[PDB]
C-alpha cells in the first residue's frame, strides 16, 4: 500500500 | 537532457519458422519519457501489440516492453520503430536461426 | 526467500505521450497496481491482488495518488523555476520500497529525481536528507523541519513491510515459484556462431556456460543480457564463436537453481534445416 503520507518539496 | 533509448529485439522462444511465438522489443535508459514504439511485420505496424506500464529502475531510467504474438515465416521481416525526440531508429529482429 | 515492494511515480510536465502523473507498485519487481492522472483511479494488475483485495482497497489507493499526483504537479513546478527551465517538458520521479528477507530483516529506501538526477535521498540511519545539488537544499531544509524523514523511515519500516507480508501471502504461489529454463543451441550455418539461448525461467538469475570436450570454456564467449518476456518470466543467451568445432566436443550447460541442462551439437536446431 503506498505512503499516504506527501509533502511537496 | 536527453538520453538516447537502448532497443533489444528479440522472442520469447527461439524464432523457428511456422511456430507460434512472442516477438519483442525491450527499450530502455531513455529520458524524456515521451516516446513512440512499434512493432513491424515488412515495414508496417502489427496491431493489438501491448506495452508495460511506464516505470524505471534504480538510476532513474526508464523503461518500457512492446509485444505481440507471432508467427515468423521465411518471407517476413519483423522490426521494432521507435522515435525518440529527433531520433527514429528501426532494429530488425534476428532468429539467430 | 526474500521480498520486496516498491512504488515508482513518474511525473511529467507538458505531454503528450503521457499523463501528468503515473504510479506502478510492484511486489518482487513484477507489477501488482497502476495509477494515472487521466483515469484517476488505481487499479489492480495481478490475479492475487485482485482475489484478496477490493473496492475499498483501491478507493483508499486511488485516493492517496490523487493527493500524490497534486503534490506532484506543485512539486515538478517549483523545482523547474529553480533550475530555470520551465519552459520545456521534464520530469519528476519518486521511488521507494521495502525488502524483508529470510532474516526477518528488512531494507527501505526512499529517492526523488528531477529529469533523471538525483535531487534528494532518505538516509534513514540519521533522519536526514541528501540534497544532490543546490536547488535540493531548500527542500532539504524545508523537510528536516516538517519531520519528513521520519514519517517516511516509519513507513518503511512497519507500514511497508506489514503490507509487503500480506501481498507475499496473497501471492505465494506464484512470488515462490521456481521455473526451469528451455534451452536450445541456435546456429544460422553450419560455419556460424552457436547460440546457447535460455528462456522462459524465473528467478531471474542464470548461468549460461561452455565446455570443450570438456571441462568448461570460455574463450570465444559472448554472454548476452539477462532480457524480460512479456509474461513475468525471463531469458538469456551466449553465443560461441570457434574454429572449425569439428574435432571438439562442444557443449552448453544451463544452471538454474542447483541444477543443469546440458546441449550438444547434436541438439543444434537452425531455420531452415
Amino acid at each position: 500500500f503506498a505512503n499516504f503520507c506527501l509533502m511537496m518539496i | 537532457k536527453v538520453s538516447s533509448p537502448k532497443i533489444q529485439v528479440y522472442s520469447h522462444y527461439p524464432g523457428e519458422y511456422g511456430k507460434e511465438n512472442t516477438l519483442i522489443c525491450y527499450v530502455s535508459g531513455f529520458h524524456p519519457p515521451d516516446i513512440s514504439i512499434e512493432l513491424l511485420k515488412n515495414g508496417e505496424v502489427i496491431a493489438d501489440a501491448q506495452q508495460t506500464d511506464l516505470a524505471f529502475e534504480k538510476g532513474w531510467q526508464f523503461h518500457l516492453t512492446k509485444s505481440v504474438s507471432f508467427k515468423p515465416e521465411k518471407s517476413d521481416e519483423y522490426s521494432c520503430s521507435v522515435r525518440h525526440m529527433s531520433k527514429t531508429k528501426k532494429i530488425v529482429w534476428e532468429s539467430n536461426m | 526467500g526474500t521480498h520486496s515492494l516498491k512504488y515508482v511515480y513518474t511525473g511529467v510536465s507538458r505531454g503528450i505521450d503521457f499523463p501528468e502523473f503515473t504510479a506502478v507498485g510492484m511486489v518482487d519487481d513484477g507489477q501488482f497496481m497502476y495509477f494515472d492522472s487521466n483515469s484517476m483511479k488505481a487499479v489492480p494488475k495481478t490475479e492475487w491482488i485482485r482475489q484478496n483485495e477490493g473496492a475499498d482497497y483501491w478507493d483508499r489507493q486511488t485516493q492517496v495518488l490523487i493527493g500524490a499526483h497534486q503534490v506532484f504537479k506543485d512539486s515538478i513546478q517549483i523545482v523547474m523555476e529553480r533550475f530555470n527551465q520551465s519552459k520545456g517538458v521534464h520530469t519528476w520521479q519518486n521511488m521507494y520500497g521495502c525488502e524483508l528477507n529470510d532474516d526477518g530483516t528488512t531494507q527501505g529506501f526512499y529517492q526523488y529525481a528531477y529529469d533523471g538526477e538525483d535531487f534528494v535521498s532518505l538516509d534513514k540511519n540519521t533522519l536526514t536528507w541528501t540534497a544532490a545539488n543546490p536547488q535540493a537544499v531548500i527542500t532539504k531544509h524545508k523537510w528536516e523541519a516538517l519531520a519528513v524523514a521520519e514519517q517516511n523511515k516509519g513507513y518503511l519500516e512497519n507500514t511497508c513491510i506489514e503490507w509487503l507480508k500480506k501481498y507475499v501471502a496473497y501471492g505465494k504461489d506464484t512470488l515462490e515459484r521456481k521455473v526451469s529454463p528451455q534451452v536450445s543451441l541456435l546456429q544460422k550455418d553450419p560455419s556460424s556462431p552457436v547460440t546457447c539461448h535460455a528462456t522462459g525461467f524465473y528467478p531471474s538469475g542464470v548461468t549460461i556456460t561452455w565446455q570443450k570436450n570438456g571441462q568448461d570454456h570460455d574463450e570465444d564467449v559472448d554472454l548476452g543480457e539477462l532480457l524480460p518476456n512479456e509474461d513475468g518470466s525471463f531469458q538469456r543467451m551466449s553465443t560461441l564463436n570457434v574454429g572449425p568445432w569439428k574435432n571438439n566436443r562442444f557443449s552448453c550447460v544451463v544452471e538454474h537453481q542447483d541444477k543443469t541442462i546440458r546441449k550438444t551439437e547434436d541438439d543444434i536446431i537452425t531455420n531452415f534445416d
